[PDB]
């Protein structure tokens, strides 16, 4: 079939398996962006009910749904592959469950090259961060902000509770 | 509606309708097919896609055929124009004899008898086979279970009681061969054609067949018992016919049921036994009744799985019995032809009230002895020939008189007995055993008692050699 | 399905729509495959059941029409394929080749050659997708037929298109029983009756090559391969073909059935067969169910054996007997599907082994043994003396009775004993030991007639043999005629006793 | 082509290729696993996925790896070096004496050679222990279950066996330690050497040690098994070889097979199996044979679990087998080495014909006496004795003398028995017997008849016995 491609996260899949289809999809063809601009104004243009709730209602044919959720409105500028993966998530149901692909996904062409490690409070914020230099403090500085008591605490980041726990 | 064969794993078909679901049963017909494929709805799965039954021949068929509803369940033809015809569960013949002529359809489902409908009526018929009236009384509308020994004792005595009664009661039969052997109803053709009361120059037969035979489906197999069950209806409501209804196999039902629920996916009860084994029999049961019409009383093969009945499948059928001729292998061993349990080979009926109380007492002198009799045999396997402690002895022989005179050679079977047939009218049954207890059968010696029809015949039998 | 092609690659230009646009449906990408289950995307417009062929050239067949994809037991390998691989269509399920040249050859379940006598001719194909004949298509069956144990034939007296079921244990000689049985055939393929003609067909179901040589060797000792096929699902044997072989071998059966031929299939055994089959649902996912088998594998016998048959006339001329086998472990028919197939034939032959280890070949557990059948199955001729045998027998066994209460109770009977041992003697019967009835009543005709009764039991058996050279040479004459009355006559009788006295009393003295 | 470890579920390793998957059975390299961590490649899991199987074990893997692929399935070294060694799966000297320096390698698969290929009908390789080809008649390159619950003496019989036997014979062995308690392997290892068969002077021996003990990863243990096949095959045919093929024990292969079924995500089966078990054997079984080219007569220990046979797993195995020996519990019980239940212990090899009909028949004769006189002898047993049949006592006595005829003690294993009593040369066992059938010996003892050889010598110790 095809092979192998996956934007800096990349992700896990599952719920992504095809977010992955488009870490290799969008990728390739390199409408990467196109796309990955798509899916972020996909995100409200879903966000409301109408022929999406349609599906809810179970009774509304999903034959048909497709056809007038994505007839009409879900190609309104949402279809290179876009209203294909659309109308299969569609039918794949994996609608209500998009957000999530988003989600996946949009750690993608920036984000892609997302900043991760586990800090207190708010923690990493995605962004980036090249890991030979330290990136880290600089951004602490930054801001003399966040609220780690309440908000993550002297117990991880210090260890109020440490010395209570030896004993 | 339409349907879309959208998968076809085994006989578990999705088909993804096409358009409404409408009630389940219904029979859908599938299009692309040079045969009567009838599916039965089975599932609404939803978005149109239903889990339906295959019960029709496959392999050639196309993932993507086109099925069409008949939107009800099968209608099939109803009526007395199956007598003689052999029609398959699709009211089609396999009498190969083309048509069968009934111009009444139905649906293979009906209805179960109110409380009302209860025109039960509580009492013994009588075909003649002595050791039944003796132990096991007749039901008008009853489910008379027959477990046993297929072919060598069970179906044996089930042809015998065919071969009495389709003659001698009128109110005619109505055999379903669920899974049925193609070659035992050959043989049973051969034997019907033979027998002519299976008429043909005139279909005035007085029994319908509905097969649902081996080489079938599990969904075909299993809904043959509806069918019949629609068609005797038709008999009994509509033509007074007091039909026996011949089912063999319900086991063979019973097995179809099972392989099916977990092929539905689902759960089947214990064993692995489909657990709606009890539904589809009790919705079944509660589809016969003696109406005011008829009666529709049924006698009914049971394999007897594994020959066990503490088994749960057996275990729920006993709900349904009115009559249970439990065989005794044993005593099918022990010759005797008919082949008995007679400790179980039982009717939870049977009262001085209800038979003769006589008949009544002279039973229970019999059940007696019997259960005392096996008391004793206990100490015979590790103590006699024939000699102990001779009283003792003598209820022992007695016991085996009144076994070997339960023996009643039987006609269709002096090709399998050897022996030629017997039919023991009543009396002459119960005064046979009667005077046994009564013993004067000490001038007359025991073992001729064995396989015979009255009891006398013994005697001459003896005598010649004494 | 619910993740494949929801993931990437496969689904990864699904999304486009473009990828063949899609179609594998006349192909197929191999979706997953491991492990002869060829998970194959597409192939989607498929037949039912329909066998496919593969970019590894082989075989497997689209059973299950799923949606997506086409489970595919591939009969073999694993180590050819990876993924993807295609899968062409051939819209087309098995049939089998089947002819007549078969006889005379063994093939692998393919009917293919491994036979290595080169290939087989392939004249027919036939369908294993074959279904069963009609009441009116069978005449039922009339005939006898001789195996060549006298016990077999009497106790069992078996006809042709017979369903019956042989059943005993682990290379208990029970296979050496039936190949005798088959030796047996023989003398009819060298007779000229057709109808007495059995061709064989020994279906070797998942029985391992080195069982199959040396047997096959056997065959072709007995030259009677020549009118019989092996077909030959041996152990190593895919599991599709080792349970495919039995309605392979059905569709060339009822071909000679309906050729007006009296075939004879041995199936050995469903038992083995079910375990691939099972195995093969289970690993689909279809689920096992009681003694770990699905049960429509039943259905699937069950069908398998209603398509055994004796035809009526007008309606196939000719038989398919089915002796199926199972081999029976412990005589275990406990064993589901035994359960259920006790439930399927007209009777079930039981061996035991305990004669055996007696030394008496055969095993048999006569009692337990039935053709309900019998006469159907059967003859005038040994009826005569055999059915007083049997009920000897069963004084004998009742005798036993009163072993499981006894030794000693009655002079009559110490002299039944006596003749109940005689009686043993006969059916003490080797392996390799094809006979006619002639001699099988004969050899029944003295004893059973009590003048075996006068003799050393271990002698009884050398009588025989050294009888059966004296008429053989000397009565021949009879054994022509015994054979023409095709019973026992009795002017055949009172000859017979006469040879027999004479004989009876060289051999006694 | 590579793969990274992306699930490793015990030494179920999960490896996604990221590129082309080599055909399934691909012998994987983990780039990183120096601990030489082949993964087999057993399904292709679908999207350039595959399960492989580690036959190792895993800890330290850091879920990611890179595996590449040794491109084929396994090669081994084959030949004769491997001859007086002690290999695993992939020969590697277990020895521990460096290399099993071959020139020929191997798949370890191999297959089942054709069917006209093989020799289509054997001949009797007699068994020399008088009970044993008295009952159990062998064919010379012939299959032979043991089943017998392992380590009852019942190993140390087989190695009796190959004491008297496989010294007796000459060709080549192929001896396969699987699963075994590698403690026995190393006695046993250096009771070889100490042999000398195990030549401390030879590379080869005349037998080659294949191992795959117990506790090793399953793996390992599963796939010695075609491992030492493809050798022994290698000696058999190439090497036109008279193979001996001693497997101890399959029923830790079939084991290791069924546990890993789970694993394999697919169903386990009945008592949790291997499903395939039957496929696997088939194949197996098959790819064992005594062609033409040589025989490799293969003994192969089967521990029986909890001696269940019924139990479906040895149910199978039993078409594999054409000679089965079945040891009796009880009897060892009885500490009756021979043990054997030998009316279950069968060969329909034995014949008037192969074996000639004495021997045959007084063997008849013999399963016969035994196989009624079991049948009593729990009937008897509560229920005494004596107002029945005393001819019957005859029988009773005399089979116990048979019995104990049987019976011979593990002559080697003075460890174990102390004790000597002799092979017996077969027609001095027919005799033997034979002579107990004409019942001579009846008036005398009957622990003579235990755990002794030759007959006359049983005599001998019966009137000795008789003090």
């Amino acid at each position: 079939f095809a092979k192998l491609v996956r934007p800096p996260v990349q992700i896990y899949g599952i719920e992504g398996r095809y977010a992955t289809a488009l870490y290799s999809a969008a990728s390739k063809q390199n409408k990467l962006e196109q796309v990955e601009k798509e899916l972020l104004r996909v995100g409200q243009i879903l966000k409301e009910p109408k022929m999406a709730a349609s599906l809810l209602n179970p009774y509304v044919k999903r034959s048909v749904k497709v056809k007038s959720l994505s007839d009409m409105t879900a190609k309104e500028k949402f279809s290179p592959l876009t209203s294909n993966l659309i109308n299969l998530l569609a039918e794949n149901g994996r609608l209500t469950n998009t957000p999530a692909v988003i989600s996946a996904f949009s750690t993608m062409m920036s984000v892609h090259r997302g900043e991760v490690p586990c800090t207190v409070t708010t923690a990493s914020a995605l962004d980036e961060t090249t890991l030979t230099e330290l990136k880290t403090v600089l951004k602490s500085f930054l801001s003399k902000g966040q609220v780690l008591k309440l908000e993550v605490k002297i117990d991880p980041s210090i260890m109020g509770g440490m010395i209570v726990r030896i004993g | 509606t339409t349907g879309r064969i959208v998968a076809v794993i085994g006989a578990v078909v999705d088909v993804q309708f096409d358009e409404g679901l409408p009630p389940i049963l219904n029979a859908l017909e599938v299009q692309g097919r040079e045969t009567r494929l009838v599916l039965e709805v089975a599932q609404h799965l939803g978005e149109s896609t239903v889990r339906t039954i295959a019960m029709d021949g496959t392999e050639g068929l196309v993932r993507g055929q086109k099925v069409l509803d008949s939107g009800a369940p099968i209608r099939i033809p109803v009526g007395p124009e199956t007598l003689g015809r052999i029609m398959n569960v699709i009211g089609e013949p396999i009498d190969e004899r083309g048509p069968i002529k009934t111009k009444q359809f139905a649906a293979i489902h009906a209805e179960a008898p109110e409380f009302v409908e209860m025109s039960v009526e509580q009492e013994i018929l009588v075909t003649g086979i002595k050791v039944v009236d003796l132990l096991a009384p007749y039901a008008k509308g009853g489910k008379i279970g027959l477990f046993g020994g297929a072919g060598v004792g069970k179906t044996v005595l089930i042809m015998e009681l065919i071969n009495n009664v389709a003659k001698a009661h009128g109110g005619y039969s109505v055999f379903a061969g669920v899974g049925e052997r193609t070659r035992e109803g050959n043989d049973l053709y051969h034997e019907m054609i033979e027998s002519g009361v299976i008429n043909l120059k005139d279909a005035t037969s007085k029994v319908a067949l509905v097969y649902g035979q081996m080489n079938e489906p599990p969904g075909a197999r299993a809904r043959v018992a509806l069918t019949g069950l629609t068609v005797a209806e038709y008999f009994r409501d509509q033509e007074g016919q007091d039909v026996l209804l011949f089912i063999d196999n319900i086991f063979r039902f019973t097995q179809a049921g099972s392989e099916v629920s977990a092929l539905l996916g689902r759960i089947p009860s214990a064993v692995g036994y489909q657990p709606t084994l009890a539904t589809d029999m009790g919705t079944m049961q509660e589809r016969i009744t003696t109406t005011k019409k008829g009666s529709i009383t049924s006698v009914q093969a049971i394999y007897v799985p594994a020959d066990d009945l503490t088994d749960p499948a057996p275990a729920t059928t006993f709900a349904h019995l009115d009559a249970t001729t439990v065989l005794s292998r044993a005593i099918a061993e022990l010759g005797i032809y008919p082949a008995v349990d007679p400790l179980d080979s039982t009717s939870r009926i049977m009262d001085p009230n209800i038979v003769g109380s006589e008949h009544y007492d002279v039973a229970r002198g019999v059940q007696k002895i019997l259960q005392d009799y096996k008391s004793l045999q206990d100490i015979i396997a590790i103590l006699g020939m024939d000699e102990l402690s001779e009283e003792d002895k003598l209820t022992v022989s007695r016991a085996r008189k009144i076994q070997r005179f339960l023996s009643q050679p039987f006609q269709v079977a002096e090709v399998f007995t050897g022996h030629l047939g017997k039919l023991v009218p009543l009396k002459e049954t119960i005064k046979g055993f009667q005077q046994i207890l009564a013993g004067e059968y000490d001038h007359l010696p025991e073992q001729a008692f064995y396989m015979v029809g009255p009891i006398e015949e013994a005697v001459a039998k003896a005598d010649k050699l004494a | 399905k619910t993740g494949t092609a929801e993931v990437s690659s496969i689904l990864e230009e699904r999304i486009l729509g473009a990828d063949t646009s899609v179609d594998l449906e006349e192909t197929g990408r191999v979706l997953s495959i491991g492990d002869g289950i060829a998970r194959v995307h597409g192939l989607r417009n498929v037949q039912a059941e329909e066998m496919v062929e593969f970019s590894s050239g082989l075989k497997g067949m689209s059973l299950n029409l799923e949606p997506d994809n086409v489970g595919v037991v591939v009969f073999g390998n694993d180590k050819l394929i990876k993924e993807g691989d295609i899968v062409k269509r051939t819209g087309a399920i098995v049939d089998v080749p089947v002819g007549e040249e078969l006889l005379g050859r063994v093939v692998d379940a393919l009917g293919n050659a491994i036979d290595g006598k080169g290939p087989i001719g392939s004249k027919a194909r036939r369908r294993v997708g074959l279904k069963a004949p009609g009441i009116i298509p069978r005449i039922s069956v009339r005939e006898p037929m001789q195996t060549g144990i006298k016990a077999v034939d009497s106790l069992v007296p078996i006809g042709r298109g017979q369903r019956e079921l042989i059943i005993g244990d682990r290379q208990t000689g029970k296979t050496s029983i039936a190949i005798d049985t088959i030796i047996n055939q023989k003398r009819f393929n060298d007779g000229t009756d057709e109808k007495k003609k059995l061709y064989c067909i020994y279906v070797a179901i998942g029985q391992k090559r080195s069982t199959v040589a040396q047997l096959v060797k056997r065959l072709t000792d007995a030259d009677a391969m020549k009118y019989t096929i092996v077909v030959s699902a041996t152990a190593s044997d895919a599991a599709p073909l080792q349970y495919l072989a039995p309605y392979s071998g059905c569709s060339m059966g009822e071909y000679f059935r309906d050729n007006g031929k009296h075939a004879l299939i041995i199936y050995d055994d469903l038992s083995k067969q079910a375990v691939a089959y099972r195995q093969m649902s289970l690993l689909l996912r279809r689920p096992p169910g009681r003694e770990a088998y699905p049960g429509d594998v039943f259905y699937l016998h069950s069908r398998l054996l209603e398509r055994a048959a004796k035809m009526n006339d007008a309606f196939g001329g000719g038989s398919l007997t089915a002796l199926p086998v199972i081999e029976t472990q412990a005589g275990d028919v406990s064993a589901y599907i035994p359960t259920n197939v006790i439930s399927i034939t007209d009777g079930q032959i039981f061996l035991e082994t305990e004669l055996f280890y007696k030394g008496i070949r055969p095993a048999i557990n006569v009692g337990l043994s039935v053709s309900r059948v019998g006469s159907a199955a059967q003859t005038r001729a040994m009826k005569q003396v055999a059915g007083t045998m049997k009920l000897e027998l069963a004084q004998y066994r009742e005798v036993a009775a009163f072993a499981q209460f006894g030794s000693d109770l009655d002079a009559a009977t110490q002299q039944l004993l006596s003749r109940g041992v005689r009686l043993t003697e006969l059916l003490k019967q080797g392996q390799y030991s094809p006979m006619a009835i002639e001699e099988q009543v004969a050899v029944i005709y003295a004893g059973v007639r009590g003048y075996l009764d006068k003799l050393e039991p271990s002698k009884i058996t050398k009588f025989e043999n050294a009888f059966l050279s004296h008429v053989i040479s000397q009565h021949q004459a009879l054994l022509g005629k015994i054979r023409t009355d095709g019973k026992i006559s009795e002017e055949s009788d009172a000859k017979l006793k006469e040879i027999v006295t004479n004989f009876l009393a060289g051999f006694e003295a």
